[PDB]
């Protein structure tokens, strides 16, 4: 029910933040696995978006 | 209650070797991870202990502890210390907190009247005796109440809700919980997730980049930020490394305020954290006098060999 | 510790299966959550290795 | 025990309305769904309870319910039935079953004894007295022993694991469990996760593909394949459906060695299942009178409109 627009990090319990516009999400991380099967896919992400190669 | 504490310089003349020690910041990568301090963002689920020991198995670490249990339902702010700066989270004790709270009514009840009592809860409160420093109401939508509440440490958010609850007649139910603030630890940009250390980590170890690990972990000073504190000459770090308590005739420099009791913090003049200790003294004492006790040290960080002693 | 072959399915404790010669797996399927963060990326993956668009 | 059994034909010239009911594996795909039963591979964690409440939100569903729970920490076969046919999963309760399972003995044990002792718990057990079928020991690393073994219904394998273990003197302990097969279901091309499903649903409510979704889930009748059958006549179908018992004169042809209080399925001539029920009287009996019940219908799955009553 807590939710948080990634903009301004406002907090609210709508779908779309009341001061930016902008679907809101859950205002907590992300459940935690030891298998983390995606683990090497989304650190391809990164290590792109940081320019790693 | 964080605003810059007065510094009063009892040793004009004192200087550190440069050699000796590190900037806090610039610590050799592992260094930094032995005295390093994660500003976590809990997931909701776990235990505070399981994180934790999540934590060790990620980084590889032998030693790690938490400051102020989230409960497993809870998320965010949740201050993992790590190795040699395990026990800086005593620091954390006293610190103040701020959560972000859904309350759910049992009853309707006008907004008006809700706005009304949350206002009349903030200051002290009894669940035994603690000070809600404020209460933001964010939203609120029917029996639903979003809000934000900055507490000392100690105060259960839950029994607060409850009373709130009584006290508006309908009773009311914590539906969710996430704390946002724990004494220097907010959500900025060195809130990470135990998914960032884990990519972070390898990233450094696979990829041997260590920008980001680095990042991902803060100086154990940070932890102690909010603390009253006692800058101490370098001789005086040594002896307090070996074991023994610091004597007055060590301080350079120190904050005002520091009455007998407090807990304190001991940094080398390079900003290291040295040790927690209770003072002994207050400040002014500290400044008169010329000899005895000013702390009784109850934890150690500093290793032996950072200042060592030489003879 | 209880790991299968993908190829023949065969139930093993080793690394390499012993007889085909390949990495194993954890002989149980992935831990489930409501979040589904990436369900997306892997119905591309689906819809693309079954060919729908 | 899944071994062919052999029909004898009462009424030669029984036939069927093709319009009436369809064929199990060609059903519209929401009839389908409404009929159907998920042979789905249960992760480990959640109870089978739980996992059934996700299939539900899954598949949009009201009513849904597994057949043999496994336990939290158990994973694999789990049979789950949907809507209209959620109690057809009665019908896997007298089915036998088959397991992976790795046992860690509390001490050293030569590995000639293991194999010797583990072939001497094939039969009768007492743990009451339940039956193994067989023990196949696919490794053995010193103090861990990967065996499959197939079992009676209602065969406790930890216990099964902690009687080896006292057999073999040193103790033993069961640290991971995996059902492979329950009944008619088994490791095939028909076992799906609850992702697939997530997926498959999702090709089908968004891309309008049914093809993974009806793959996916099996015709009840899967859940019936093991057990003895009686076919009766499209007339009989109507009654049985409106809740009458079913009498002799409406069997077409029914499985050999059926005796009284066995559990039976009621089949349609195009192998639909009407119902559950027992037995009372035995295949001869059946075939040689020509009145009288022939058995007690305990669940009706056959909605009254597929073989409607036209007066
Ligand atoms: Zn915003
Ligand atoms: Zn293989």
């Amino acid at each position: 029910r807590i939710r948080k627009c990634p903009k301004c990090g406002r907090y609210t319990l709508k779908e779309t933040c009341p001061v930016c516009g902008e679907k809101t999400k859950v205002a907590h991380p992300p459940r935690f696995s030891p298998e983390d099967p995606y683990g090497e896919y989304r650190r391809r992400l990164k290590r792109e978006l940081l320019g790693i190669g | 209650a964080d605003i810059k504490r007065e510094v009063i310089v009892k040793d004009d003349k004192a200087e550190t070797n440069p050699k000796w020690g590190f900037p806090p910041d610039k610590r050799p990568i592992e260094l930094h991870i032995q005295y390093g301090v994660i500003n976590l963002d809990k997931p909701p689920g776990p235990t505070s202990h399981e994180v934790v020991a999540w934590i060790k198995r990620i980084l590889n670490l032998e030693k790690a502890g938490h400051g102020g249990t989230l409960d497993p339902k809870v998320s965010g702010v949740l201050p993992v210390a790590l190795e040699r700066a395990t026990r800086v989270v005593q620091a954390l004790l006293p610190a103040g907190k701020e959560y972000v709270a859904l309350m759910h009514l049992h009853g309707d009840v006008p907004e008006d009247k809700i706005r009304a009592v949350m206002k009349e809860f903030e200051g002290e409160i009894i669940q035994r005796t603690r000070k809600v420093y404020y209460i933001e109401i964010l939203e609120i939508d029917g029996r639903d109440v979003l809000f934000r509440v900055g507490v000392e440490a100690g105060t259960y958010i839950r029994s607060l809700i409850h009373h709130i609850g009584l006290a508006l007649g309908v009773g009311a139910h914590m539906a969710e919980l996430r704390r946002t603030r724990s004494g220097p630890f907010k959500e900025d940009e060195t809130l990470v997730t135990l998914h960032d250390l884990v990519d972070y980590y390898h990233f450094w170890k696979e990829d041997g980049i260590e920008e980001y690990i680095r990042k991902a972990i803060q100086p154990m000073e940070k932890a102690v930020e909010h603390l009253p504190k006692i800058w101490i000459k370098d001789s005086a770090v040594a002896a307090v490394a070996h074991g023994a308590n610091l004597t007055v005739p060590g301080i350079v420099k120190l904050n005002a305020g520091i009455k007998k009791g407090d807990l304190v913090a001991i940094m080398t003049l390079k900003d290291e954290l040295v040790a927690l200790g209770k003072a002994m003294m207050s400040t002014q004492e500290m400044i008169e006098r010329s000899k005895g006790i000013a702390v009784d040290v109850e934890k150690v960080f500093m290793p032996r060999d950072w200042y060592p002693k030489l003879w």
